[PDB]
RNA sequence: AGCAGUACAUGCUAAGACUUCACCAGUCAAAGCGAACUAUCCAAU
């Protein structure tokens, strides 16, 4: 009676966009740089690159009464932070093309 | 399945195959979704879509199914305006 | 299995002992300011700014123009509060301020603005626009003198030119208006530069105009080392950049080697560098002033590709990857239908040998 | 050669003109290409389909108002924006 | 025999015969609502006609 | 037979920073869906109040400032009674437009908290932008 | 836990992925269109 969530794809590997990152309970990995969240919290590609995982500061939004709640009760000074999982774009948007000669 | 009919000593098609399985001729079989008309109201419309979705079979269950039918379900077929009639030839398989 | 920190970890000064006695944020406001503050130091940990912020020289870049204005701080703080003293005496000021009808006049700012931090802000937005990176390798000056250059849009208009504001091909077809506070005495060399528009090479750039020696503010006068030229950005290459270099001399400065016809049609011809032009004259001249306007193709470039140019117009469009797509199987399971459709190069039905 | 197109009616070959100078290459040439079929049949078909179009949009001239593309939007407020840093000559 | 809600059927107005099955309190009146319409590609008036289970 | 002018790359290489950009097909940060603010932009205006004065920033996502104006600056504070009050505030959008338009900065985002957007003084400096010809919305991208 | 609240674009379509695993089933989803713009067979129709 088990089940499998966690990282798909290390730090370092190649996703292609739609990957899928990672799949979890709760937010253990936030969302960074072209990763989106599914409505399962489950994170995926938004861009072909290489993942990346960091320690980032952590400043919630100010609608969100629970997390900002947290923060105003934070000793001045403290910085709240949390691992984030980007997407380095390996390759450019496009490139400009010679198509006519007019 | 019959492997030598009673009367004709010849191999038989498993009918069960043919109601719910469609060949195409390069080898593929084409299935429908398991209760992709049940208890609609309470699925979601992304699980609603993929329930209602034309799927192939794996390697395994294709061989079984071709097993389960006779050479005359495989010929190629010349069906005037047939909506699979694309599919049935692969394009850009290395393999 | 533990490793010790690789340095300080964060929020370790704070004494947990008297957590109660602590003065809490009680504001998302001041927690923010806290938290950018925290986010733009350097730590030993994996960061974003690793990754995506841009690696550039440490080393800090060198400076290559004039020299600061000398400023007498004191006098100059004492005649500010004074200013602002005889400004807050007035009734109608504070009763202009307290009901919200009072304004500043955007003139008399720029003109203030353009003697004081405009230097400053034109440097700023000529290397985010990543002009010193391409025209000086990386090396950075401070605009000291402003330069002021207008386009003559028909008889009684003029487009000016703003460190980076677009100027249509069409506005650009005659040589601008320039103009620039110099002593008697001084000599000056301007010259156009397209970043962008160089056709052949990519690190190449246009010489679209070059006047030299220009005696204090009569631009006329200056010897034309090079005819102007309009912008001609090609179609669908994107927005180009055009910028004006004021240099000050320090002597008359013999210009025969960078010397071009009149007129000058040939591309070979007003291919440029300017660090390779400035190398070579670095020691007599000095960046003083900086212009630049971004063009994008208009009508108007076709007549100069065509006539002009005596060249057929290249056109140009911007193409995306080809989209990924795995490597196809001869088992797509659980797959559409659709999948087949992926790896079709043809729409059109196929009948083999038949 | 779309400027001596007898077949084209004058005012349409100057409408045509603007409208498709893109397609019009420096000698005056009106070019339409077509690669959307394996047949050349096909590919011919639909560039003089091309070409009847242009002629029928031209004689149109009560041309539809249509939202213009993303892309035509933010050059409208470019361009709007470039003629508010227009100045007039002070002394002329 | 009783639940806490009821699944219903509710049919376009527009007559085009576009209908889904939406869940309404069994406590309730005759629910309508204006449900986008696939066949008229537009939001539309949805009238409730018939039940179909009770969950 | 061939022209010497006639000589172009295959390739286009265009190295304004601001090309993609500006054709609207350059990738925005997506992301960080958790955390505030945004990074989905390629410019934001950002506006910094301390207890003296009032400051309004223009900078790209990657950190850089474009453009910038503050009560700091003599140009503005000698035309200013107070610089902390919602004049000010309506004053530093109508010069920031200005610069704004001179730089070729026609759109931004403008990602303020919500007792910020209420405020008078947010709500007069966004004011003067609109009037000034700033957007305060920038163009969705361009994927295909 | 074998539910409830409360919305009614829980619309359409479509790259790329995940998955208790083997199958069946299940799950996430860019772009785009349109909006908003904040179990099987059987039985009833
Ligand atoms: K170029
Ligand atoms: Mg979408």
């Amino acid at each position: 009676s088990g089940r499998r969530q966690g990282i798909k794809k290390m730090e370092g590997h190649y996703v292609h966009a739609g990957n899928i990152i990672a799949t979890q309970r709760h937010f253990r990995w936030h969302p960074g740089a072209h990763v989106g969240v599914g409505k399962n919290k489950c994170l995926y590609a938004l861009e072909e690159g290489i993942v990346r995982y960091t320690k980032e500061v952590y400043v919630p939004h100010p609608r969100n009464t629970e997390a900002v709640d947290l923060i105003t009760r934070l000793p001045k000074g403290a910085v709240l932070y949390k691992t984030f999982v980007h997407v380095v774009p390996a390759k450019p948007e496009g490139t400009f093309k010679l198509v006519a000669m007019l | 399945l019959t492997y030598f009919s009673a009367r004709k000593g010849k191999r038989k098609t498993v009918k069960a195959v043919i109601d719910r399985f469609l060949r195409l001729h390069c080898g593929l079989w084409v299935r429908r979704k398991a209760g992709y008309k049940k208890k609609l109201w309470k699925k979601t419309p992304a699980r609603k879509k993929r329930l209602r979705e034309f799927v192939f079979c794996n390697k395994t269950q294709s061989k079984l199914l071709d097993k389960m039918t006779t050479s005359f379900w495989k010929r190629r077929n010349w069906y005037v305006d047939d909506p699979y009639q694309k599919y049935h030839d692969r394009t850009n398989l290395k393999v | 299995r533990r490793t010790p920190p690789l340095g300080p970890m964060p929020n370790s000064d704070i004494d947990l002992s008297n957590l109660e006695r602590l003065e809490k944020y009680r504001s998302f406001d001041r927690y923010r300011r806290r938290a950018e503050q925290e986010a733009q130091a350097p730590h030993w940990w994996r960061t974003y700014r690793e990754y995506f912020g841009e690696k550039t020289d440490p080393k800090e870049k060198i400076d290559i123009g004039l020299p600061p204005p000398k400023v007498s701080r004191t006098q100059q703080l004492l005649e500010r509060k004074q200013a602002i003293q005889e400004l807050r005496a007035n009734v109608e000021e504070e009763r202009a301020a307290r009901l919200r009808t009072a304004s500043v006049p955007l003139d008399a700012v720029r003109a203030e603005w353009e003697r004081t931090c405009g230097p400053y802000h034109k440097q700023r937005l000529a290397e985010y626009y990543g002009l010193y990176r391409d025209l000086f390798h990386g090396a950075t000056f401070v605009p000291r003198v402003p330069l002021h250059v207008a386009y003559a849009v028909g008889e009684d208009d003029l487009m000016p030119v703003y460190c980076g504001n677009e100027v249509t091909p069409t506005e650009a077809a005659q040589a601008p208006e320039v103009t620039y506070e110099a002593e008697e005495g001084s000599l000056w060399t301007l010259l156009l530069t397209s970043l962008d528009g160089h056709l052949l090479e990519p690190d190449a750039e246009y010489l679209h105009w070059l006047l030299t020696n220009i005696p204090g503010n009569r631009v006329a006068e200056g010897q034309v080392t090079c005819p102007y030229l309009p912008p001609f950005p090609a179609r669908g290459s994107g927005i180009h950049r055009l910028a004006f270099l004021l240099f000050k001399q320090d002597q008359p400065i013999d210009f025969s080697e960078d010397a071009r016809p009149s007129p000058c049609y040939q591309l070979a011809q007003r291919t440029f560098r300017t660090f390779d032009f400035y190398k070579k004259h670095q020691e007599t001249m000095t960046p003083a002033g900086l212009s630049f306007f971004q063009c994008r193709w208009d009508d108007s470039v076709t007549y100069i590709f065509h006539q002009l140019l005596d060249m057929r117009e290249p056109v140009f469009e911007f193409v995306r990857p080809p989209p990924y797509h795995p490597k196809q199987k001869r088992f797509p399971h659980r797959q559409p239908l659709r999948y087949l459709d992926r790896y079709r190069d043809s729409h059109e039905p196929t009948y083999g040998i038949y | 050669h779309l400027a001596t197109a007898e077949w084209i009616a004058e005012p349409v070959r100057q409408k045509i003109a603007i409208t498709h100078k893109n397609k019009i290459n420096r000698l005056g040439e009106l070019i339409l290409t077509s690669e959307s079929s394996r047949y050349q049949f096909r590919n011919l078909a639909d560039c003089l389909q091309k070409i009847r179009d242009m002629i029928t949009e031209a004689s149109q001239t009560p041309k539809e108002p249509t939202k213009e593309d993303v892309k035509l939007h933010r050059i409208r407020i470019e361009n709007m924006n470039r003629e508010r840093l227009r100045q007039k000559r002070i002394h002329s | 025999s009783k639940s806490k809600n009821i699944l219903v059927r509710m049919v376009s107005e527009a007559g085009t015969g576009f209908c889904f099955n939406t869940k309404r309190n069994r406590l309730r009146e005759k629910l309508t609502l204006l449900h986008y319409d696939p066949v008229v590609k537009q939001r539309v008036l949805f009238v409730e006609k018939k039940k179909i289970r009770s969950l | 037979d061939p022209v010497e002018n006639e000589a172009v790359a295959p390739e286009f290489t265009n190295r304004n920073p601001r090309n993609l950009e500006l054709l609207s097909v350059a990738r925005k940060e997506r992301g960080w869906r958790t955390v505030f603010p945004s990074r989905e932009f390629w410019h934001r205006l950002r506006v910094i109040r301390t207890q003296h004065h009032v400051e309004a920033l223009v900078e790209h996502q990657n950190g850089k400032v474009v453009v910038s104006a503050s009560t700091r600056e003599w140009a503005i504070k000698k035309h200013l009674y107070s610089t902390r009050n919602v004049v000010a505030c309506e004053s530093i959008g109508r010069v920031l437009a200005q610069r704004c338009l001179e730089a070729g900065i026609n759109f931004m985002v403008y990602q303020p908290t919500p007792w910020e957007a209420a405020s008078d003084s947010m709500k007069r400096l966004q004011s003067a932008m609109t009037e000034g010809g700033v957007v305060l919305r920038e163009p969705q991208r361009i994927y295909e």
